[PDB]
RNA sequence: GAGCUAGCCCUGGCCAGGGUGAAGCUGGGGUGAGACCCAGUGGAGGCCCGAACCGGUGGGGGAUGCAAACCCCUCGGAUGA
RNA sequence: GAAUGCCGGCAUGAGUAACGAUAAAGAGGGUGAGAAUCCCUCUCGCCGUAAGCCCAAGGGUUCCUACGCAAUGGUCGUCAGCGUAGGGUUAGGCGGGACCUAAGGUGAAGCCGAAAGGCGUAGCCGAAGGGCAGCCGGUUAAUAUUCCGGCCCUUCCCGCAGGUGCGAUGGGGGGACGCUCUAGGCUAGGGGGACCGGAGCCAUGGACGAGCCCGGCCAGAAGCGCAGGGUGGGAGGUAGGCAAAUCCGCCUCCCAACAAGCUCUGCGUGGUGGGGAAGCCCGGGUGACAACCCCCCGAAGCCAGGGAGCCAAGAAAAGCCUCUAAGCACAACCUGCGGGAACCCGUACCGCAAACCGACACAGGUGGGCGGGUGCAAGAGCACUCAGGCGCGCGGGAGAACCCUCGCCAAGGAACUCUGCAAGUUGGCCCCGUAACUUCGGGAGAAGGGGUGCUCCCUGGGGUGAUGAGCCCCGGGGAGCCGCAGUGAACAGGCUCUGGCGACUGUUUACCAAAAACACAGCUCUCUGCGAACUCGUAAGAGGAGGUAUAGGGAGCGACGCUUGCCCGGUGCCGGAAGGUCAAGGGGAGGGGUGCAAGCCCCGAACCGAAGCCCCGGUGAACGGCGGCCGUAACUAUAACGGUCCUAAGGUAGCGAAAUUCCUUGUCGGGUAAGUUCCGACCUGCACGAAAAGCGUAACGACCGGAGCGCUGUCUCGGCGAGGGACCCGGUGAAAUUGAACUGGCCGUGAAGAUGCGGCCUACCCGUGGCAGGACGAAAAGACCCCGUGGAGCUUUACUGCAGCC
RNA sequence: CGAUGUCGGCUCGUCGCAUCCUGGGGCUGAAGAAGGUCCCAAGGGUUGGGCUGUUCGCCCAUUAAAGCGGCACGCGAGCUG
RNA sequence: UGGGAGAGGGUGGUGGAAUUCCCGGAGUAGCGGUGAAAUGCGCAGAUACCGGGAGGAACGCCGAUGGCGAAGGCAGCCACCUGGUCCACCCGUGACGCUGAGGCGCGAAAGCGUGGGGAGCAAACCGGAUUAGAUACCCGGGUAGUCCACGCCCUAAACG
RNA sequence: CCGAGGGUAGGGCCCGUGACUGGGGCGAAGUCGUAACAAGGUAGCUGUACCGGAAGGUGCGGCUGGAU
């Protein structure tokens, strides 16, 4: 997990790479893939609207499907497990019983060649999708749906997943990876087991030239413009921040809560983050 | 040195030809106000 | 008004030749098994030398110019952000 | 009569600078009123990964011919991209359209917006992407994959034969894909041949030769052959592919499998049709019944949708094949063959440039393809040269200063100067050899060396082929030869030690700054639970993201190593259901105006009453800050120690005369003959110090210091030489500037720096080449400075307001 | 202030004399030699380096001596930067 | 061959007590702390008490002068994997033995790297007190660390 | 041809020396505290870590060479 290089460049002494290990499957199931559209960052007025991104590494986006609930009781199998391009954690490939084929996040320790299944009467095993209601309490799961048949929202990046805390009436208590404890609605159905590719965090990019390919355009601090492009620009040689740190909109960006006061879902999140 | 003028046919007549003038309402009153000065051509000529 | 310029998007194209010789793989040695070491194979890199191409470092010239930014000598990059 | 006035005319500078790359010219013969300049011939030179050829943009008749020379042409002109006239561009197959989709655009549905308009699903448009049928030669003054010839092919319509469950905008397959590296076999292209064809040639000492010189092909249907690509066959089940499905997907079984078969391309062959040189004679004719063969090299191109590896994980849609649906199965489709039909637009010419973009016939800029030969290790590098194209649209002389570009130089060798700036030196390949340090890769081409040609002899291995010859490719040893010199020309690093800054490759002020600035992997803080935060938008809607805390925003810092101390009083931010204040509103004690009154109307106390602020806490990789005086040790000096005042707390590790040190060239040490710089130390740090990070750090650097070796015209100190100018002659002929001028020196004077006033002195009239002291020389209504209740950018705890948020 | 280009260097000089040297001289606490001090004198001369942008200055090695100052802190339509 | 004892080791699962936090209730004027205090927490409702939840670490009694391991060390319970060892029978091989420079491996705690985890504890640090001072002992806080995984470090009054 | 050695260049070992700097030893009657020896007035020693004018202190683990 995580190969090294030996430091014959200067960028290859720190940069590491996946060792696609679990990886079974080269290319992409044609049925299952659709042109991504690069936005550049750029929205329909044409505008920057999330500066630096552009100018990465062509991807075709993999169909996933997030719901799982709505082919109940039709058992699949792992075909494949395949890299993805537009996300961090791996996915895998199931061939249903019906003939029907559909990607999903692999779990951690999914094997290639087992069966899936998903409905309330599913095994507690990993991979298969229940409603939250039906899975016992203290179970990790990942993909859960937030409100229920919205799709899957909650814990779908490499290594990340929730844990049921405990049962409230309709709701089911669930820790996500932020260390939020929210109510999810019981209804709302989630993946048994980790999401996996764990390792993913532990990548060093090693160079600039990295987060180019993955479209990811450089970032230019506010120190080092002008007073008309950022409160912290300006200066005559090298400056502190002489105010409390901005945003290049004025907004304060050290501390400053910005979470909606009045937001509905307030009745349901128990406790903010951790740490 | 590589100067401003970079001719194109098609840019040409996609940027200020007759169609892009009649699209937007200041575009019609250029064309408005150069026949009400009696331009002999009221659009760049493109020789297509 | 983005036919200059700046960024992004889509679709194409281009980068002589030469050098260095990563992982891996194979054989051998090593060991309880290993780690590992040796050779061969291999052909990695915002790797190296250098045209095209992209630049514009230093100096000279030019200065009612060949030119409203050019010319010469020199110099940077040249599979990559 | 003045406005650096406006328009126009004409002067001055002036027969002055210049006449646009220093690739280069000379003569002869034509033409003509006229010729350095046009035509022809011979000689000479220049480009040849181009300065040749073919496309695409753009340009728009500039193309071809005839007749012209006023202007255009930097001179000339008989010439021309100029003037006049006439002529010239031919396609089912090439390009685009009648096909497809990409970003994007537009947009029935729908959404939004005072209006204008903004969005937007399907659909539509949209190309240099996908798809699709023409190759070779000939012909014109000028077009040709277009005309003609040969041999091929496509689609549509109709018909005929055979065949089949036919039928689609619906389902499905396919189309359909990256980067690097790369196999086999071909082809393009090329080298050689003592073989084949050819008009000739024998010079000037030799050669009648296995001599020299020239050429030795192109296209082609079926078929066949070689090399590749693509592709399992069958059955049963079936709940998925939004109807259906015999297709596709999934499961099971049998058979075939690294083949074969089928199929598709490439290449070869191929009926046939073309081409065909030097030379000689006048673009042509002959050469010629031209010959058309063998060997070698050989792609980056072809087979192709080949193979392998890698991560950053690599369009769509149609054509096409399959499946069925309505409907139809006298139809329809498939296959073959036949006849018919096959429209629109482009087509001249320039196209790295005199026709495009630069006001110019402008040393600039402009995308793709071809780009031969020899040698130099390779190559598109370099020199020469083929095909082909040019000598750059002023010339002739002269042989001054001076300037440019260039060559050489005695002795010295950085003494030059801010600085080795500049220019030397070094320079390719092979081999020997190569340090500190290090992140173990590097440093490294370290440093420093030796070799390098030609001849003869012996010999090892590879490719091709046959295992052989021949050809070609890597080599090994031995003996010699010549010169000053053998990468004999051309292209091709000077090196080392040591500091600062930045880790690094990158990026930047287009047009005075490329850097130590920006970025950068990486570290930390912070926000964000998803209709996320954040951004753009009045909105709808977008981006974020078809992502979901290992994610996304924001901020700092900036690989890496070792680290990052104390202060939460103030500001910020976070937490705080109490308290205090607090607006509209609730409340209505108590008043007031008015009316005969019922009433109508106005004011209004306590009290209830949000955020915000106050208040209580937390918080530094949040804004920020991190003391003073006095004393004290058994020599002196210093002060571990003490006293006291203040603070929220009094700067810790490390570093330090520093990119920071004022005094300052601090002091001491090193280097030098001498060192305001440099390096190493000390520490009374004017005024370092820990993520505006502190201290280090291998490697990297067109960064900035210091030193040394090498070598030099940088210098002592200059000399000579070359070419392009300057100069003279012929042709063409600007410019800024200019109150007018008959425009001297000194000493004075003058608004305080006088050609112009005074006194003296000096001086015949006018030029030409030169030099720059003056004309407070030119240029630009001073950028500095001030003024103006002139302007603009920027800031904030200035004022006031608005968005946004609460 | 409708512009008088601003340090220093280089180059090129020229002038003043309050003279650094060389020539002439008086006084000396001048034995000689070598000095001191003042007077006359501007004819000529007045070095090469290290340091710093430097003028200046310090230093090395010499020298007869290593003078001071003016010329828009002489001299950028002469160069440097 | 048959047996036996054991906190020997490794992996995973899991059980209760306790502490802390958080929610709810009930309740009031103090709590806590010491030599005595102060700091601290507490009318914004603390302490004490009940129910609910979260989380981490350590395993009470058994337990001993005990057991196991080569040493460092090892203690809830369970399963798997695995080492050493003792005894009985006198069955097998027939000196196959002892030691052991180098080598290799293991090696408490602290410490280091990269992730996690973080209740209690607690270097550093802050505050209270003491004191001449108090950079200490004592008290209120408190961060690394303590815990897990992987990789290092290789020390010890590593002692009998 | 070899060849003393001379020259150019780069390495290794050793010695002497160096502004300044680090601790060490020693030195009749210096300054600061009082860490250790008694339970030395906090049992001591310890490996390590961090801190502190200084001895030392504190954490974690160990030892008894610990008083009762
Ligand atoms: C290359 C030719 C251009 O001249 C120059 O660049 C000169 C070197 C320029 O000087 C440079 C160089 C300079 C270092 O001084 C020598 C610097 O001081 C001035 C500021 O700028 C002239 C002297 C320079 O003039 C000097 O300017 C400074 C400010 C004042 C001087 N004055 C003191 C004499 C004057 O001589 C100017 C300003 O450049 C000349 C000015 C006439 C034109 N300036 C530019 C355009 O700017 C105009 C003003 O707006 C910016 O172009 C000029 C003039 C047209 C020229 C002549 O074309
Ligand atoms: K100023
Ligand atoms: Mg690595
Ligand atoms: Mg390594
Ligand atoms: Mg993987
Ligand atoms: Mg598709
Ligand atoms: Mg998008
Ligand atoms: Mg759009
Ligand atoms: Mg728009
Ligand atoms: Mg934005
Ligand atoms: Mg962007
Ligand atoms: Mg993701
Ligand atoms: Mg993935
Ligand atoms: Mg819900
Ligand atoms: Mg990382
Ligand atoms: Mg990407
Ligand atoms: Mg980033
Ligand atoms: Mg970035
Ligand atoms: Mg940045
Ligand atoms: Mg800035
Ligand atoms: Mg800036
Ligand atoms: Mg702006
Ligand atoms: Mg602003
Ligand atoms: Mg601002
Ligand atoms: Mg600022
Ligand atoms: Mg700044
Ligand atoms: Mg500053
Ligand atoms: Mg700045
Ligand atoms: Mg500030
Ligand atoms: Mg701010
Ligand atoms: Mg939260
Ligand atoms: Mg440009
Ligand atoms: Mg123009
Ligand atoms: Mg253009
Ligand atoms: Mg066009
Ligand atoms: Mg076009
Ligand atoms: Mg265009
Ligand atoms: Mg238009
Ligand atoms: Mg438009
Ligand atoms: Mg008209
Ligand atoms: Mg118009
Ligand atoms: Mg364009
Ligand atoms: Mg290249
Ligand atoms: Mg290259
Ligand atoms: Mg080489
Ligand atoms: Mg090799
Ligand atoms: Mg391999
Ligand atoms: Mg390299
Ligand atoms: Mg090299
Ligand atoms: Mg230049
Ligand atoms: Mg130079
Ligand atoms: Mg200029
Ligand atoms: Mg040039
Ligand atoms: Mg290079
Ligand atoms: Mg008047
Ligand atoms: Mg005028
Ligand atoms: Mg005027
Ligand atoms: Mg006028
Ligand atoms: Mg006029
Ligand atoms: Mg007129
Ligand atoms: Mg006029
Ligand atoms: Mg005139
Ligand atoms: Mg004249
Ligand atoms: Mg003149
Ligand atoms: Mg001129
Ligand atoms: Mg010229
Ligand atoms: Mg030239
Ligand atoms: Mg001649
Ligand atoms: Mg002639
Ligand atoms: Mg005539
Ligand atoms: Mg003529
Ligand atoms: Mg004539
Ligand atoms: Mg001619
Ligand atoms: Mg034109
Ligand atoms: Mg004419
Ligand atoms: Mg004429
Ligand atoms: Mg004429
Ligand atoms: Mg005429
Ligand atoms: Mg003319
Ligand atoms: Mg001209
Ligand atoms: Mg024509
Ligand atoms: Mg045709
Ligand atoms: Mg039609
Ligand atoms: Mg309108
Ligand atoms: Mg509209
Ligand atoms: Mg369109
Ligand atoms: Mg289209
Ligand atoms: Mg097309
Ligand atoms: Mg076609
Ligand atoms: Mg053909
Ligand atoms: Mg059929
Ligand atoms: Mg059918
Ligand atoms: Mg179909
Ligand atoms: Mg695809
Ligand atoms: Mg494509
Ligand atoms: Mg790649
Ligand atoms: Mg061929
Ligand atoms: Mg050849
Ligand atoms: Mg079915
Ligand atoms: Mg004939
Ligand atoms: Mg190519
Ligand atoms: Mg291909
Ligand atoms: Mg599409
Ligand atoms: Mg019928
Ligand atoms: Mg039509
Ligand atoms: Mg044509
Ligand atoms: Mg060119
Ligand atoms: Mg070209
Ligand atoms: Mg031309
Ligand atoms: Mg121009
Ligand atoms: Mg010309
Ligand atoms: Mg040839
Ligand atoms: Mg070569
Ligand atoms: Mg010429
Ligand atoms: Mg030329
Ligand atoms: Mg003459
Ligand atoms: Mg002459
Ligand atoms: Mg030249
Ligand atoms: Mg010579
Ligand atoms: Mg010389
Ligand atoms: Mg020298
Ligand atoms: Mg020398
Ligand atoms: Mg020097
Ligand atoms: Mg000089
Ligand atoms: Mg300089
Ligand atoms: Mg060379
Ligand atoms: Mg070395
Ligand atoms: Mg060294
Ligand atoms: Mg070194
Ligand atoms: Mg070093
Ligand atoms: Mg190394
Ligand atoms: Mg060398
Ligand atoms: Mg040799
Ligand atoms: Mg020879
Ligand atoms: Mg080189
Ligand atoms: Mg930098
Ligand atoms: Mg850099
Ligand atoms: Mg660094
Ligand atoms: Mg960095
Ligand atoms: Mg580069
Ligand atoms: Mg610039
Ligand atoms: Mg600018
Ligand atoms: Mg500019
Ligand atoms: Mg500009
Ligand atoms: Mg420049
Ligand atoms: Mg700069
Ligand atoms: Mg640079
Ligand atoms: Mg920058
Ligand atoms: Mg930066
Ligand atoms: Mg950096
Ligand atoms: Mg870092
Ligand atoms: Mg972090
Ligand atoms: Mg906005
Ligand atoms: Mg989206
Ligand atoms: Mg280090
Ligand atoms: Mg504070
Ligand atoms: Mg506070
Ligand atoms: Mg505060
Ligand atoms: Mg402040
Ligand atoms: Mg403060
Ligand atoms: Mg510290
Ligand atoms: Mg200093
Ligand atoms: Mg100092
Ligand atoms: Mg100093
Ligand atoms: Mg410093
Ligand atoms: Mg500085
Ligand atoms: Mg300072
Ligand atoms: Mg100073
Ligand atoms: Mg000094
Ligand atoms: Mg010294
Ligand atoms: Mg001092
Ligand atoms: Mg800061
Ligand atoms: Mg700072
Ligand atoms: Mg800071
Ligand atoms: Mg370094
Ligand atoms: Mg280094
Ligand atoms: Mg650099
Ligand atoms: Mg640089
Ligand atoms: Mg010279
Ligand atoms: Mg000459
Ligand atoms: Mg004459
Ligand atoms: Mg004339
Ligand atoms: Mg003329
Ligand atoms: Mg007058
Ligand atoms: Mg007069
Ligand atoms: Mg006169
Ligand atoms: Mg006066
Ligand atoms: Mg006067
Ligand atoms: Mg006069
Ligand atoms: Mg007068
Ligand atoms: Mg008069
Ligand atoms: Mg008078
Ligand atoms: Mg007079
Ligand atoms: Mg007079
Ligand atoms: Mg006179
Ligand atoms: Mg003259
Ligand atoms: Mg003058
Ligand atoms: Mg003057
Ligand atoms: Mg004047
Ligand atoms: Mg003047
Ligand atoms: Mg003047
Ligand atoms: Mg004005
Ligand atoms: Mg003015
Ligand atoms: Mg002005
Ligand atoms: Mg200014
Ligand atoms: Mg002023
Ligand atoms: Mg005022
Ligand atoms: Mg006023
Ligand atoms: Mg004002
Ligand atoms: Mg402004
Ligand atoms: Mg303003
Ligand atoms: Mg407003
Ligand atoms: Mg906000
Ligand atoms: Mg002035
Ligand atoms: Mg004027
Ligand atoms: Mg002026
Ligand atoms: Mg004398
Ligand atoms: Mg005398
Ligand atoms: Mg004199
Ligand atoms: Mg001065
Ligand atoms: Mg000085
Ligand atoms: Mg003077
Ligand atoms: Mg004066
Ligand atoms: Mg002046
Ligand atoms: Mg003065
Ligand atoms: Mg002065
Ligand atoms: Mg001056
Ligand atoms: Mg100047
Ligand atoms: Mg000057
Ligand atoms: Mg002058
Ligand atoms: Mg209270
Ligand atoms: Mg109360
Ligand atoms: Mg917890
Ligand atoms: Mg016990
Ligand atoms: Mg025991
Ligand atoms: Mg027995
Ligand atoms: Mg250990
Ligand atoms: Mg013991
Ligand atoms: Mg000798
Ligand atoms: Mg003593
Ligand atoms: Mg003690
Ligand atoms: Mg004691
Ligand atoms: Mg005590
Ligand atoms: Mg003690
Ligand atoms: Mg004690
Ligand atoms: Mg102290
Ligand atoms: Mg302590
Ligand atoms: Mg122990």
């Amino acid at each position: 997990a995580v190969k090294k290089f030996k430091p014959y460049t200067p960028s290859r002494r720190f940069m590491t790479v996946a060792d696609f290990s679990e990886i079974t499957k080269t290319e992409p199931e044609k049925s299952l893939v659709k042109p991504l559209k690069k936005t550049g960052g750029r929205n329909n007025q044409g505008r920057i609207t999330v500066r630096f991104r552009g100018g990465g590494h062509k991807r075709l986006y993999r169909i996933i499907d997030f719901k799982r609930w709505d082919k109940v009781g039709i058992p699949a199998k792992v075909a494949a497990i395949e890299y993805d391009p537009n996300r961090s954690a791996r996915i895998a490939l199931l061939h249903y019983v019906d003939g029907e084929k559909r990607y999903i996040i692999a779990p951690d320790g999914l094997q290639v060649g087992q069966q899936v299944v998903a409905g309330p009467d599913a095994p507690i095993q990993v991979g298969n999708a229940l409603p939250l209601r039906f899975i016992p309490v203290g179970t990790v799961v990942h993909a859960v749906e937030l409100e229920p048949k919205k799709g899957a929202k909650l814990a779908r990046a490499a290594g990340t997943s929730a844990q049921i805390q405990g049962r409230e009436g309709d709701y089911v208590i669930l820790r996500l990876p932020s260390g939020e404890l929210r109510k999810v609605h019981g209804e709302c159905y989630a993946t048994v087991g980790a999401v996996g590719n764990a390792d993913h965090k532990n990548i060093v990019l090693g160079k600039a030239g990295r987060s180019r390919w993955l479209g990811r355009r450089p970032h230019v601090r506010g120190a080092a413009m002008n007073p008309v492009d950022h409160p912290h620009g300006g200066g005559e040689g090298r400056a502190p921040r002489g105010r409390p740190p901005a945003s290049p909109w004025g907004w304060q960006t050290k501390g400053l809560k910005t979470r909606k006061r009045r937001k509905p879902s307030s009745r349901f999140i128990i406790a903010r983050r951790k740490k | 040195m590589k100067r401003t003028w970079q001719p194109n046919r098609r840019k040409r007549a996609k940027t200020h030809g007759f169609r892009a003038r009649m699209r937007t309402p200041g575009g019609r009153k250029v064309l408005k106000r150069r026949r009400q000065k009696g331009r002999w051509r009221l659009t760049p000529a493109v020789r297509k």
